[PDB]
């Protein structure tokens, strides 16, 4: 999947950052692996998981408002012992009309909570943007 | 101003023994960080660590600005992965009268002001002294 | 050309871990010393070990550079007092790519002229990049 | 420090159920929002008997404070749950459907929280105002 | 056997992880498909990298096949989930009344097959054909 | 050109023991598989180990080329159903030849002209020895 002409948005949380800057950089990683360029790779942060789903809507009509529109988007969090938000984000598909990636790990323990994991949500939102495209 | 982190990126020790004799001079420092690459690291597990960090304190709005030892090298080479991606700022060649002053102006100039500052006291720091 | 001898002498463990550093680009140095400074050392009692490694290595026939990190405290100090009553030679502000120079080129040119080249290479090795 | 919040309006919508751990939220919440400079004019605080008549209760509020002519900006839905899954599923989609962000301030615990208030008001202030133009 | 497929254009779309599971599964209601009379020339495989991307996925598969002229009677969204997912059973199940075709429920959703494949072949011709004019 | 996976399917361990040949002149494949078909295997079981392979390959996206032992016979019919459904590419007659000269330019012939290649040098390869 060539990423070269592609906008992508990395929405998230402040909570538990040590492991979300980890999922960050995985994500950021693959991104630029699939050809996606520095300057279209947006980071923007919310102060928890719940303020994801409409934290990415704010986003994307804001980059829209700019005239630099994202081609998908990644909401990445981190909870740890949130299902209402896996439901949200999963319409979200729809309305926004851009793949949105579940990056939001949901743990028992901190240990369980990286970089691979993050990196799979970057291949993906590569692979939603394009395969169904007329390129 | 949005407050500064510094990351010190260097060969080996350089970075780790560079900060302790400032700090024996101007106290403990804290958004100072230091990465240390040494024989036997690999590139890009250390630059994955770097990213790491970087993601963390933008996150936590801080403008970041990186020191590094050597223009060439892996250390350097980070560096400037770093500014493509995340356009963090990136100095050479650091020396002690360099990181005191950018540590004790850290407040007062702006990222830019501040390097230029900080690169013509490094240079005048060094003299050959014949008596 | 007699065979030289450095002494690095800096605030706490800068000159360490300097050496450290420049260890993993250009392999184990011998004939490199570093001292160190740290809060709650006696100047005086610096300065003495300082001039016992001087007159030890004189007695083996060996050029001394000293090497400091900063212009002004108390390891500038020390060195000045040894330049004083020994003659060796002393330069300020060092960096990575000053001492790695110095060290691979230390059989090559007159203590003079090493100075004034290593000066010159460590000026020109600090740069902020724009981009 | 960050997020300015002087021309916002803030609305806190709590229920009456665990009264005395449902003011101390409301007043952590209260507390942070001053502090990222919103006006006490400015902090509508108004109740609901339960957690479930939050989301509903939120609407009316909403529209209730257009017809004032005095619009919030965000609002915090608080309530205090001990043993509701439902409840965050509509103070979810709300930020949808009024178009403001809705901000869960409802605990769900098992037993019988200043600080917890305060980040719901650092939350409503930087949602209201991070992605604006 | 009592359903016709032969007019019929059935779309597959399946999870790339728990591949070998996956491949069986997809072998399965390959197999099926083609016993009710349904083409190789319309039977349509496409990939997603997980199960969470199967509803959009599916969507995204729908609209590329009608602006090629060639529109899916029906889709098998096929995914392999290993407690070692409650929202997707939701959206894949929306999905029937959002595309206007049948989407057949294609995830296994174990803690710890080919018939289990066929089910959901025999289940998309049916679904196509049973309530038709 | 994408990556490609060649499937052997023979009568008993003909492909198990034609791959393990090849092995001694070019050395240990991957993107090779052997299915052989024994006395007393279903044929309808059989042919569904070898569609899950190829769906999984396909999912792989990789194209996928069968050799097969025989025209005609149970592995060859294995082979037609799977270029019926799934479009793969199929030749018969496979020898220690052909095999070599596939796995050794795979990657350099799309699959149309490797076929008519290996198809060249296999019957080529077949000689009556005089004297």
């Amino acid at each position: 999947y060539d990423g070269s002409k592609l906008r992508i948005g990395i929405l998230h949380a402040r909570w538990n950052l040590e492991i979300i800057a980890a999922l960050v950089a995985g994500a950021i990683k693959r991104l630029q692996e699939f050809g996606v360029k520095a300057e279209n790779i947006i980071i923007e942060t919310v102060p928890g998981s719940f303020e994801l789903p409409y934290g990415s809507k704010l986003f994307v009509e804001k980059q829209k408002r700019l005239g630099k529109p994202l081609d998908a988007i990644i909401p990445i969090g981190v909870l740890i012992k949130c299902d209402s938000t896996t439901h949200q984000l999963m319409k979200l598909n729809f309305e926004l009309g851009i793949p949105v990636i579940f990056g939001v790990l949901t743990c028992l323990t901190d240990e369980q909570a990286m970089h691979n994991h993050g990196e799979d949500w970057g291949a993906a939102a590569v692979e939603m943007a394009t395969k169904f495209n007329l390129e | 101003m949005k407050e500064k982190f510094v990351l010190i990126i260097t060969h080996g020790d350089f970075g780790k023994g560079l900060l302790s004799g400032a700090e024996v001079i101007i106290g403990k420092q804290e958004n100072v960080h230091t990465v240390g690459l040494n024989l036997g690291d690999n590139i890009e597990k250390v630059a994955k660590e770097v990213m790491r960090i970087i993601i963390a304190k933008l996150a936590e709005d801080k403008e970041i600005i990186i020191v590094v030892d050597l223009f060439g090298g892996s250390p350097f080479n980070i560096a400037l992965e770093m500014m493509k991606t995340f356009d963090v700022k990136v100095i050479t060649g650091i020396n002690m009268p360099m990181l005191v002053e950018l540590l004790t102006s850290i407040n007062v100039y702006d990222t830019t002001e501040l390097l230029e500052n900080i690169s013509k006291i490094g240079k005048d720091g060094i003299k050959v002294i014949e008596k």
